[PDB]
């Protein structure tokens, strides 16, 4: 969230995996910039 | 010495012109402190190659000989550097290559 502006990168992979983040190289590609104006200093996770 | 605080406007088409109604909308708008959301118009013309022109793509100003480049750029790139960190080549964003 630099100046204002909220910044989402992301990546998705197929994997096949146990119970841990696997060990490889990937770059996040940016996919949306959304010019919020408003200060960030806490987040929380929604689950299903 | 009570009074109701509104009243309303008796509105005829016969009224003398100034009794008449008139509309307002206010363009009220609040300026320049934070990241921007709403713009006027960025006008745009149509592209040459393979002459020297003043180029604007996006907002990169420059001057150049513009080519068709056999570089292939993933879908969020626009701009392409070279070794010397210099603009190189450029995305045309309306007939995307
Ligand atoms: C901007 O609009 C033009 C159409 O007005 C889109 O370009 C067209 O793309 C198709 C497929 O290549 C061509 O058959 C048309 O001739 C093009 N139109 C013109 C006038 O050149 C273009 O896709 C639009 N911008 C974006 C980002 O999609
Ligand atoms: C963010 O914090 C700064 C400094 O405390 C303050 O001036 C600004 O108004 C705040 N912005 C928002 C959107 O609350």
């Amino acid at each position: 969230n630099i100046d204002g502006y909220f910044k989402i990168y992301s990546k998705h992979t197929p994997i096949n995996l146990v119970r841990d983040l696997p060990q490889g190289f990937s770059a996040l590609e940016p996919l949306v910039d959304l010019p919020i104006g408003i200060n960030i200093t806490r987040f929380q996770t929604l689950l299903a | 010495n009570c009074y109701f605080p509104l009243q309303s406007y008796g509105f005829q088409p016969t009224n003398g012109v100034g009794y008449q109604p008139y509309r307002v909308v206010v363009l009220s708008f609040e300026l320049l402190h934070a990241p921007a959301t709403v713009c006027g118009p960025k006008k745009s013309t149509n592209l040459v190659k393979n002459k020297c022109v003043n180029f604007n793509f996006n907002g990169l100003t420059g001057t150049g000989v513009l080519t068709e480049s056999n570089k292939k750029f993933l879908p969020f790139q626009q701009f392409g550097r070279d070794i010397a960190d210099t603009t190189d080549a450029v995305r045309d964003p309306q007939t995307l290559e």
